[PDB]
RNA sequence: AGUAUGGGAGAGGAUGGUAGAAUUCCAGGUGUAGCGGUGAAAUGCGUAGAGAUCUGGAGGAAUACCGAUGGCGAAGGCAGCCAUCUGGCCUAAUACUGACGCUGAGGUACGAAAGCAUGGGGAGCAAACAGGAUUAGAUACCCUGGUAGUCCAUGCCGUAAACGAUGUCUACUAGCCGUUGGGGCCUUUGAGGCUUUAGUGGCGCAGCUAACGCGAUAAGUAGACCGCCUGGGGAGUACGGUC
């Protein structure tokens, strides 16, 4: 299993579902084995510009480990639900734990 | 650029002003740049001239 | 018959021509000249001159709509791009903020070949 | 540097936000292409704009 | 891409004393194993030109090493064929 | 000369996805005379409404700034961002094999752009071509349009001032000044100063050279192997053969 960081936008009509798309999220990571090492929730944010039509977003930065499935699994997800608009995905060498900064 | 004005600005203070701050941005430069094609090999050859001006004028600085 | 308190001026300067037009916010359109159309239609076009007149014939026929204050935008480059926003002080607008426009590509479409004159 | 440090990112931005050549500000060459990665990660992100 | 234990079992399986892993039967193990295993990804990737420059490499080296090997001692380079399953 | 184990830098290669700027075209809003182009013009576009500005949509191609005698690759050549597969290089110590090496006739692999065959795609640019100008003439240079092509998949083609006009490998021969990736040592005010290694640049002693110049990245001093030349044209041509 590798190292990875995934920071998603999340359309703000659908903020109070968040919760329950993360909980899905880290069950998925869990039941296949994984490990998640961090997970912040940054809130919402005005956008530096625009994206179709929105100007602000709420976002949510995740560390985990896992494997290729669980990956494709997720990309795939993010690919099919709506209320992510935008999705980065960062891999890295071993886990990082600490706070970062823009927490809250 | 973005120039506001002050509520006492003269016109030709702030045209003065705002072509100093179109002179920092370079815009005019780039636009220039892209009327007409250049080809590589004279993209490199510009840059390799301009690299060993540059190199010969910081030894005339230090002489 | 229409009235607005406040509107902004785009200059479309060029190597050839300079064209300005007031509009109102939100882009429509209130009032243009062009420095080739009020007279002086040869290579003079592009001369500082004939920007000058075109935006004093501009802001003139603009001021029947009772604008006070103007936003400024420019576009590209040309003589004369100075020369409009002097005239529009001239005229009397107050100028709240002038801006530059012009376009730039990233790298993307190829642009025409170089001319052997 | 990372791209969640926007103000740092931000030092070595203009104002219509071009990235600042390392012969005037002043930095290495590893550091250089390190923060020009980041900002184009941030740029993707929407943390920091593109231009203006 | 193989791994550190793949490598160690190979090297434990073909080496003739403690701490050898210099000796043409285990170069010539690892390289067999190695060329192999870019099988795979040179189905999935046909113009991959760059690497198979690297494989080609390969190939040139463990013949080398199983020529020397031949020229010194017969029995070595025999036993080595067979365990290996490669033609010459 | 090669192997195992820890770290490091990189536009090295292949497959897929994704983001911003801009051009073109298509609808709608404001609005009415020019727009465009050159040395000057004219062809062309516009009152069945152009150009200018605003909103929305379609599609192709390339990735500003960073950017750098910077980086990587055998050469050709490689630039936005993210994932997957993958080659080489550098660097410290220990531990292994024990000459396992250099070069290379035939042969074989790769090999810019243009061009060729099949299928797709086509914004911008543009051989051919058409029109407007200049000229004694214009089959051109300038201007307005514009097809193949430039793009994608799968193959062929074997060519370039494919250049450092400098074949590969090894050892030795004053110094000074930059820069890229590592190792080691010393100061402190947190960044600097010394060394060494592998690249990449500027001077320069000796030596070499017809001269210009090269000069530890040799065109110096020596060794191993290969390719090539023997006045200018005819001529990289004809005949024969191979592809
Ligand atoms: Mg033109
Ligand atoms: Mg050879
Ligand atoms: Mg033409
Ligand atoms: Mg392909
Ligand atoms: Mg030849
Ligand atoms: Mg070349
Ligand atoms: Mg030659
Ligand atoms: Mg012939």
């Amino acid at each position: 299993m590798r190292h990875y960081e995934i920071v998603l936008l999340v359309h703000p009509d659908q903020s109070d579902q968040v919760v329950g798309m993360v909980e899905r999220y880290i069950s998925q990571i869990k039941e296949a084995d994984g490990q998640i090492h961090r997970l912040e929730d940054w809130g919402r944010r005005q956008l530096a510009y625009p994206i179709n039509k929105i100007h602000k977003a709420h976002y949510i930065l995740m560390n985990v480990e896992c494997g290729q499935s669980t990956l494709d699994e997720l990309e795939e997800l993010f690919r099919y639900n709506d209320a992510i608009i935008r999705n980065l995905i960062i891999r890295r060498e071993h886990a990082i734990t600490e706070e970062s900064l823009l927490a809250k | 650029p973005q120039v506001k004005l002050k509520e006492g600005e003269p016109v030709d203070v702030a045209i003065r002003r705002f072509k100093r701050s179109c002179e920092k941005a370079g815009v005019l430069a780039d636009v220039r740049k892209r009327e007409f094609y250049e080809k590589p090999t004279q993209e490199r050859k510009r840059k390799k001239a301009a690299a060993v001006k540059r190199y010969q004028k910081k030894l005339a600085r230090e002489s | 018959t229409r009235t607005v308190s406040e509107g902004v001026a785009h200059i479309h300067a060029s190597f050839n021509n300079t064209i300005v037009t007031i509009t109102d916010r939100q882009g429509n359109a209130l009032a243009w000249a062009t420095s080739g159309g009020q007279g002086f239609r040869g290579s003079r076009k592009s001369t500082p001159f004939a920007a000058q007149v075109a935006a004093e014939v501009a802001g003139k026929a603009a001021l029947d709509y009772g604008l006070k204050n103007l936003d400024v935008l420019v576009k590209g480059p040309g003589p004369g791009r100075e020369s409009a926003v002097r005239a529009l002080g001239a005229v009397g607008y107050k100028i709240n903020s002038i801006t530059d426009v012009t376009p730039i590509p990233h790298n993307g479409c190829r642009p025409p070949k170089k001319r052997r004159v | 540097i990372d791209y969640k440090d926007i103000d740092t990112l931000k030092q070595y931005i203009t104002e219509n936000g071009k990235i600042v050549p390392s012969r005037i500000t002043g930095t290495k060459a590893r550091y250089q292409r390190q923060l020009a990665l980041a900002i184009k990660q941030a740029r993707y992100l929407s943390l920091i704009p593109y231009t203006d | 891409a193989l791994t550190n234990a793949d490598r160690a079992e190979i090297i434990a399986k073909f080496a003739r004393a403690e701490n050898d892993t210099g000796s043409p039967e285990v170069q010539v193990a690892l390289l067999t194993a190695q060329i192999n295993d870019l099988q795979g990804h040179f189905k999935a990737h046909k113009h991959d030109h760059h690497s198979r420059r690297g494989l080609i490499r390969m190939v040139n080296q463990r013949r080398k090493l199983l020529d020397y090997l031949n020229g010194k001692d017969h029995e070595r380079y025999t036993a080595l064929i067979g365990a290996l399953g490669l033609r010459r």
